DNA sequence: AATTCCCCCCCTTCGGTGCTTTGCACCGAAGGGGGGG
């Protein structure tokens, strides 16, 4: 039935009227389904007939629920959404099974007809008017309006979530020994008090919900493991995701690659070692969503490794508050990192990957710090405590970087682990000039109006070299000058330049770059054993 | 109370919180709702501000802090009786400006009914088990810039009962903290203030004399290399912007030869004269560094290593109002967080308004940890700089 | 043809911002996808 919970007052944006959109021509089977739904909806008081006193309208349509044979009635409240008052959403995230503690008895419940059990504000009911089209196509049409929360309205999800919390508040307050996870109308209930006493406490919850309008049918109420909860497969001692199936097609389109990347990102949370870097770059120039895209034999390689990983069955474990959170990080190359959070060895609470590339110039140490930051904030959400890290970087390497970087960087309590792919700074700029080596006074400048310039060095020994070049800016000329100096040098070299754009790039100690010109400079700065860079005003 | 003309309310999201912070924050709000200071609201209120627990040093208890920075900027200029009644000269001078907590005074005056919507905040949940619990303030909140001004009539009336029997002491109020300075010994300055706390029970230490620094003295050397002279002209061309008139003409004409960086080149008479004279120009601050209240303060921070920092408070580029250094080597965000707090306290005592920080840190690193080592009550408005500075021009 | 709504995530793209050496680096919002209800 309809719950007696007080309705949430809602307003329209100032100076805005209700929508007047027209109904689309629906097909036969959707019209018949809509008339059936609207007839029983009207009998229970969820919708009310209207007439010529209401000038508003909005198209309606239906889709099919996961469990088919049942239709979900939706309203395209797109014009009303632009005029409705703004809301503040209270759902701040998604619960994770890795954050679940071990409970002896567990029960999962689903509220039937969630939205249609919460009343809608009486002053707002006029704007929700719609019109089920003529059965077939000849009669005038029956106009209704919503007395409950409509499906498709921007305010419905926030109103229901607040209403459900108020309904559950009396029960949780008087039963503080029972954990209740609520996501919309999904209810996960688990505790001690073995199944004999657990079911008795569950019937008290269902009776409490029924008194407050909401009904939980026995078809959606699970009593024995495994429990299908929020896409997972909770077991008494472990949890796994619900099965993930990847397409096996041979002609891949842009949309198909996008679908595959999304599923692998979803699967890369309990399955370790998933990489999507080579698959993702296939979308870096595409325009249409239905063009066939070939696989570059590197995306084929990644899709073969990912398919092998997903073939074996993996599972997670439950959080133990009386133990320590440990997170290991591994470098996968090409700016890819993986991590696993565990409390006992070889028993993962959670897994994941980090592959974002921030900035046009970066190195391994900067990326590893970014990976640690992402894990730290993710761990705070799920467990409320930061984990102990096991980074593949030596303490000396980290100590040298953070005492010389111009920014402030920190990593929480961590321990070095000797996983072969170690993180290391590749070169190091000296702090004083080299005695016994040549000095290069190298810089060139281009023109702002013709787009060409020159770049070369002058040495203290008298040698020099110049090369004109076009289609390059003033900044690009300077980088080509420094690169050129490292070219025509020995093993020890002192470089003096008259602009700071190249200095900021080079002192940052990158090992990879999104610009080609910086990349060979890195290949040159690694060969030399001692390099010193000095800046001088342009005079 | 009213909002700034043609504006709206805060709409900032709430960042995740530690379990200990969440557990303490919920308990604080549970005991706060029983008193009427906050009340539960729904999602129909479109405004929100962040919140976190800020347990202070030598307190062993948690304190609720609400980020009201965005609300303060959109709130119509709120007058103490005209703006802020004290502009204390002698607070920046005396000996011992003590900072004490007002804290619970605001939780007596209810807030205007129509303005209560803007002071909305959400308490998160661990592993998102329940939707966030929303609250709004009924009493004056802590952190709002208009909150001290409403209590001013109830604040300026508890000064005379003490400030009239202790005249020369200048008491300054900024947000929920009271600054009071006395040129008394630690034995006296502590006893009298102790009664001030007792005079503020039923009636419901910074030293601004070591503040000056501002040095740019050049290094002294007998054997000068071409690289060293290169490091001087570069340092004395930027310095020609801070101090107009710095003369290096003949300190560069000896750099016209393209020899090595390790050559020991002697200085001519003109170069020695110019180098010696330019020290004198560096002994006097730039003439005409005016402070006008209609502009905003900007405070850069630079990292110098070994736990040493440096800052410059200025309203106009290359017109510095106060340049200083901060000293101590295992936590970097902890040091930077403490440096920000000291700079803000200094700016309040001198000019009365918090500056705009340009933090030398990656953006994402800041929120993850700044709430951990923070111990103040106000929050300065800050922005981040993604650019490596020049060689050490302040070290 | 599709036509809906809120939340989290990832990946790519484009316009605004700041310093400017008027190009180049950062960043946030909007498109696609995954998952949940
Ligand atoms: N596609 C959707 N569009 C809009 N709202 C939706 C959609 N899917 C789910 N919701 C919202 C409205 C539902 O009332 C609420 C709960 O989801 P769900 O249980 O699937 O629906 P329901 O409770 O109406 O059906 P049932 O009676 O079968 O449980 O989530
Ligand atoms: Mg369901
Ligand atoms: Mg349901």
């Amino acid at each position: 039935p309809i719950s007696p919970i007080e309705t949430v007052p809602v307003k329209l944006k100032p100076g805005m009227d209700g929508p007047k959109v027209k109904q689309w021509p629906l097909t036969e089977e959707k019209i018949k389904a809509l008339v059936e739904i609207c007839t029983e909806m009207e009998k229970e008081g969820k919708i009310s007939k209207i007439g010529p006193e209401n000038p508003y309208n909005t198209p309606v349509f239906a889709i099919k629920k996961k469990d088919s044979t049942k239709w979900r009635k939706l309203v395209d409240f797109r014009e009303l959404n632009k005029r409705t008052q703004d809301f503040w959403e209270v759902q701040l995230g998604i619960p994770h099974p890795a954050g679940l503690k071990k409970k002896k008895s567990v029960t999962v419940l689903d509220v039937g007809d969630a939205y249609f059990s919460v009343p809608l504000d009486e002053d707002f009911r006029k704007y929700t008017a719609f019109t089920i089209p003529s059965i077939n196509n000849e009669t005038p049409g029956i106009r209704y309006q919503y007395n409950v929360l409509p499906q498709g309205w921007k305010g419905s999800p926030a109103i229901f979530q607040s209403s459900m919390t108020k309904i559950l508040e009396p029960f949780k307050k008087q039963n503080p020994d029972i954990v209740i996870y609520q996501y919309m109308d999904d209810l996960y209930v688990g505790s001690d008090l073995e199944i004999g006493q657990h079911r008795t406490k569950i019937e008290e919850l269902r009776q409490h919900l029924l008194r407050w309008g909401l009904t939980t049918p026995d078809k959606k109420h699970q009593k024995e493991p495994p429990f299908l909860w929020m896409g997972y497969e909770l077991h008494p001692d472990k949890w796994t995701v619900q099965p993930i199936v990847l397409p096996e097609k041979d002609s891949w389109t842009v949309n198909d690659i996008q679908k595959l990347v999304g599923k692998l990102n979803w699967a890369s949370q309990i399955y370790p070692g998933i990489k999507v870097r080579q698959l993702s770059k296939l979308l870096r120039g595409t325009k249409a969503l239905t063009e066939v895209i070939p696989l570059t034999e590197e995306a084929e390689l990644e899709l073969a490794e990912n398919r092998e990983i997903l073939k074996e069955p993996v599972h997670g474990v439950y959080y133990d508050p009386s133990k320590d959170l440990i997170a290991e990080i591994q470098k996968q190359g090409q700016g890819q990192w993986t991590y696993q959070i565990y409390q006992e060895p070889f028993k993962n609470l959670k897994t994941g990957k980090y592959a974002r590339m921030r900035g046009a110039h970066t190195n391994d140490v900067k990326q590893l710090t970014e990976a640690v930051q992402k894990i730290t904030t993710e761990s705070i959400v799920i467990w409320g405590k930061t984990p102990k890290f096991k980074l593949p970087i030596q303490k000396e390497t980290w100590e040298t970087w953070w005492t010389e970087y111009w920014q402030a960087t920190w990593i929480p309590e961590w321990e070095f682990v000797n996983t072969p792919p170690l993180v290391k700074l590749w070169y190091q700029l000296e702090k004083e000039p080299i005695v016994g080596a040549e000095t290069f006074y190298v810089d060139g400048a281009a023109n702002r109006e013709t787009k060409l310039g020159k770049a070369g060095y002058v040495t203290n020994k008298g040698r020099q070299k110049v090369v004109p070049l076009t289609n390059t800016t003033n900044q690009k000329t300077e980088l080509q000058a420094i690169y050129l100096a490292l070219q025509d040098s020995g093993l020890e070299v002192n470089i003096v330049t008259n602009s700071q754009y190249a200095l900021g790039i080079i002192q940052a100690q990158p090992d990879k770059s999104e610009s080609e010109l910086v990349n060979q400079i890195i290949e040159q700065l690694i060969k030399k054993e001692k390099v010193y860079l000095a800046w001088v005003p342009a005079h | 109370v009213k909002l700034k003309p043609g504006m709206d309310g805060p709409k900032v999201k709430q960042w995740p919180l530690t379990e200990e912070k969440i557990k303490a924050l919920v308990e604080i709000c549970t005991e706060m709702e029983k008193e009427g200071k906050i009340s539960k609201i729904g999602p129909e209120n479109p405004y929100n501000t962040p919140v976190f627990a800020i347990k202070k040093k030598d307190s062993t208890k948690w304190r609720k802090l609400v980020d009201f920075r965005e609300l303060n900027k959109r709130t119509q200029d709120f007058w103490e009786v005209q703006l802020g009644i004290p502009h204390p000269a002698g607070l920046k001078k005396k000996k011992s400006v003590t900072v004490l907590d007002v804290g619970d005074a605001y939780f007596s005056v209810p807030l205007d009914e129509d303005f209560r919507k803007y002071t909305a905040f959400t308490i998160p949940s661990i592993n998102n088990e329940t939707p966030g619990i929303r609250y709004q303030y009924n009493v004056l909140p802590q952190g709002w810039k208009g909150s001290p001004a409403i209590f001013q009539s109830s604040m300026t009336k508890i000064l005379e009962p003490f400030k009239k029997q202790n005249p020369d002491i200048v008491i300054y109020q900024y947000m929920d903290d009271l600054y009071v300075g006395s040129d008394l010994e630690i034995g006296q300055h502590r006893t009298k203030i102790e009664e001030l706390r007792q005079h503020l029970l039923r009636w419901g230490e910074l030293h601004p004399d070591k503040w000056t620094v501002q040095p740019i003295v050049l290094p002294e050397k007998d054997s000068w290399t071409v690289n060293d002279i290169q490091k001087l002209v570069g340092k004395l061309n930027w310095a020609s912007q801070i101090y107009p008139g710095i003369k290096v003409r003949q300190l560069c004409k000896l750099l016209r030869g393209t020899k090595a960086l390790t050559e020991v080149i002697p200085l001519t008479e003109e170069a020695e004269l110019e180098l010696a004279e330019n020290r004198e120009i560096l002994k006097e601050p730039v003439h005409g560094v005016y402070y006008d209240p209609s502009k905003d303060l900007i405070a850069e921070i630079q990292k110098q290593g070994q736990g040493q920092w440096t800052y410059q408070i200025y309203q106009e580029p290359f017109k510095n109002l106060k340049t200083g250094k901060y000293a101590r080597h295992t936590n970097d965000v902890k040091q930077l967080t403490e440096a920000v707090q000291k700079i803000t306290t200094e700016s309040i005592v001198i000019w009365g308004k918090t500056p705009k920080f340009k933090l030398p840190i990656q953006k994402e690193t800041w929120e993850t940890w700044w709430t951990e080592y923070w111990q103040a009550t106000w929050i300065p408005e800050w922005e981040f700089v993604n650019t490596p500075p020049l060689v050490k021009l302040w070290y």
